[PDB]
């Protein structure tokens, strides 16, 4: 499976599904400073929508 | 009545709906007076009142033809039932219905009538003029057994406007077309978007529009008609209020806009069994709606300033109909769930926001590819 | 020395009275808008033009609903715009349209039926 | 001098030093900033302000403390300095 | 003045008390490092 896909080039996850950890518990903005703590609305952004480009729409047409 | 018409079919999706009355090109009916008139004769100052225009014409209705239209650009499939005359703009009105794709087999030619054409005589009682009906314009002469009843078995949505109770030959035959929409499973969509007749008193109005509001599933008003049927000065008063000492909250001091949301006790009168969903229309900026089990609103917004030489708010409100038509037939959980229902109006709203940038109701309505475009953009992502 | 850019009168409910009570020769056209209306404003364009075309052959009028709100009503308006062709024979009865209907259907109402 | 004119505040224009009730970065901006600009805070104010930038560390000096939550909510709305001599109505 | 970026996405590792509370000339709390300290991230 892995590790031959990823010596010939094959489509493969770029990490190890298996060799793959979750990154435990951070900071719950009980614990931070003001700076660093998410705001509790989501803020509108003009930038929160990705870019089309040609490369999107190739990539999913050989998907499939 | 009596049996079903047609051949019953798999009925390709998205669902049909049918739009009922009169095709007219613009002709916006909602009529009251405004106390800001520009130049009588200077139309390029007209366009000021665009974009500051009466409430009343914050996001103007017209005629249903408008709505079919409209809704077959964002997606849906629609079809015309009314009348027109065997004349030259009688095709041209087809032939507009046509292009946008909507059906007209439920579309009837009078070859004796001329379209848009009224005959009426002029009296002068009481030292005061005043015209009376001789002869209504096809349009608001289609009868019962003209009815094309694979259109009303085939559509999920019947969809009419107060414009058909002025008529009497099309409110009788509007309640035989209701009968045969519920007979064969169609909701009832009653936009009421009163015409400059229906203004003059509430209590006439009330009972003028009694039947037709409790046969309906669905219906929209604008704000301005939601207060003129329950009662104008109250609301107007509760507008005008302010505190003589101080604020009774700290958003109350910020002398904002008022955007009252209208308590379900306070619909009540108005309320019957068969609704299923009551929507408040305050231009694109609000969209109160009810249910039988919860009610809330839409926050929206609109920007006519943007481009000040094509901004037209006529059609406006077609599209927020229509777009309100869009999701209910294919989202048909929006009756029971609150959260999706918030979500596929603000669909709505972004039709509204679109149409308004444009001259021209029918000229200006959007697809659905730009409409799902402007409600990413306005919305941050945890509300789409 | 400076000929007048707009030709349709705004007249009153009691003008517009006198007008039709008087006896008149060539057709009456009477327009009922308001300038909040966005399609009044290509109504508005369209009976400017109508005008020059019919110089003295038609009389081409105009009546603001909020000047004139309750002779609108009493008038049978519906919404706007809202055209009344008014015939010089007091047997004929006058045609009521509604819409943005285009210049040469007002053509052939005004030659056809006035 | 800076007696009488804090005397002519009082009595012309009506100053008073009315307690300010600060959050916990309004606190540590007017503790830090009369140290300099980008230095190691020292003064034991201002690294006492240092730490409350967090609501964790407040709940764990609280528990030390022995008092609830809502009470120390309830203290810094205290009034600050010297008291008036105590009412004596015959 | 040098930046220094974080390579990988993770949860910082350091022990706060070989540093020293400031000030930045931008308002925010943060420290100040006057070692060679070593700040794990754990992707």
């Amino acid at each position: 499976g892995f590790e031959l896909d990823k010596k010939l080039g094959r489509p493969h996850p770029f990490i190890d599904p298996t060799k793959k950890k979750q990154i435990e518990t951070t900071l719950t903005s009980d614990e931070s400073w003001w700076n660093w703590r998410k705001p509790e609305k989501e803020q509108w952004s003009r930038w929160q929508r990705r870019r089309p480009d040609v490369e999107t729409v190739f990539l999913k047409a050989m998907a499939e | 009545v009596d049996y079903d018409d047609g051949i019953d079919f798999p009925y390709d999706d998205p669902p049909l709906v049918c739009c009922f009355g009169a095709v007219q090109k613009e002709f916006v009916p909602v009529v009251r007076v405004h106390d800001n008139p520009m130049h009588p004769d200077i139309y390029s100052q007209w366009k000021m009142l665009q974009w500051d225009p009466p409430e009343f014409g914050r996001a103007p209705g017209g005629p249903p033809s408008n709505v079919a239209i409209s809704h077959v650009r964002l997606g849906g499939r629609a079809a015309f039932m009314g009348k027109v005359g065997g004349d030259d703009y009688g095709e041209e009105l087809v032939l507009m219905m046509n292009k946008e794709r909507v059906q007209t087999r439920g579309v009837k030619f009078d070859e004796g009538a001329s379209t848009a054409c009224t005959r009426v005589k002029i009296k002068f009682e009481d030292g005061k003029m005043k015209a009376e009906t001789v002869k209504e314009p096809p349009e608001d002469s289609l009868l019962a057994s003209e009815l094309n009843l694979a259109v009303l078995k085939e559509a999920r949505i019947f969809h009419f406007n107060s414009e058909v109770l002025t008529s009497p030959t099309m409110e009788s035959t509007l309640f035989k077309a209701i009968q045969w929409s519920k007979k064969f499973g169609g909701l009832i969509f009653f936009d009421l978007n009163l015409p400059l007749p229906l203004w003059r008193s509430r209590n006439e109005t009330r009972k003028l529009i009694k039947k037709s509001w409790d046969e309906a599933n669905i219906i929209e008003v604008s704000q301005q008609e939601l207060e003129f049927l329950l009662d104008e000065e109250y609301y107007e008063r509760r507008r005008n209020y302010t505190p003589q000492y101080f604020a009774e909250d700290f958003e109350q001091t910020k002398n904002r806009r008022d955007y009252y949301h209208y308590t379900p006790e306070e619909i009540k009168p108005l309320w019957h069994d068969d609704l299923k969903l009551l929507v408040v229309t305050d231009g694109t900026l609000r969209l109160h709606y009810y249910t039988p089990k919860f009610d809330g609103v839409v926050v929206g917004t609109e920007d006519v300033l943007i481009t000040p030489f094509t901004c037209d708010r006529t059609g406006s409100g077609d599209a927020v109909v229509a777009g309100i038509m869009r999701k209910l037939t294919t989202c048909p959980e929006m009756f029971e769930d609150q959260d999706v229902l918030e979500r596929q109006l603000r669909f709505a709203v972004a039709a509204g926001i679109i149409s308004q940038w444009t001259i021209g109701a029918v000229r200006g309505f959007p697809t659905e590819s730009a409409t799902q475009n402007l409600k990413e953009q306005v919305y941050v992502p945890s509300m789409w | 020395f400076v000929r007048e850019d707009y030709l349709v009168r705004k007249l009153s409910a009691q003008e517009l009275q006198d007008l039709v009570k008087g006896e008149r020769k060539v057709p009456l056209i009477v327009d009922f808008y308001a300038t909040w209306c966005g399609p009044c404003i290509l109504m508005a364009q369209e009976l400017e033009m109508l005008a020059v075309e019919y110089e003295s052959n038609a009389m081409i009028v105009k009546v603001d609903t909020d000047d004139e709100y309750e002779f609108a009503r009493d008038m049978q308006v519906r919404g706007l715009p809202t055209l009344f062709f008014i015939s010089p024979d007091p047997s004929k009865d006058a045609i009521r349209t509604e819409g943005l209907i285009p210049l040469q259907m007002m053509r052939d109402i005004i030659d056809n039926d006035m | 001098t800076e007696d009488e004119a804090r005397r002519r505040n009082w009595i012309e224009r009506g100053w008073a030093p009315w307690e300010e009730i600060l959050t916990p970065e309004a606190d540590f901006a007017r503790k830090s900033l009369n140290e300099g600009e980008e230095v190691p805070l020292q003064s034991p104010e201002a690294i006492e302000a240092f730490k409350m930038l967090r609501p964790s560390y407040r709940k764990k000096k609280i528990k030390e403390m022995g008092i609830t939550e809502d009470e120390w909510y309830a203290k810094q709305f205290e009034i600050r300095g010297d008291k008036p001599p105590p009412l004596d109505t015959s | 003045a040098e930046h220094v970026r974080a390579p990988y996405n993770g949860k910082i590792k350091f022990n706060e008390d070989l540093v020293h509370p400031t000030r930045t000339r931008h308002g925010h709390p943060a420290f100040l490092c006057y070692i060679d300290l070593s700040v794990i991230i754990e992707s």
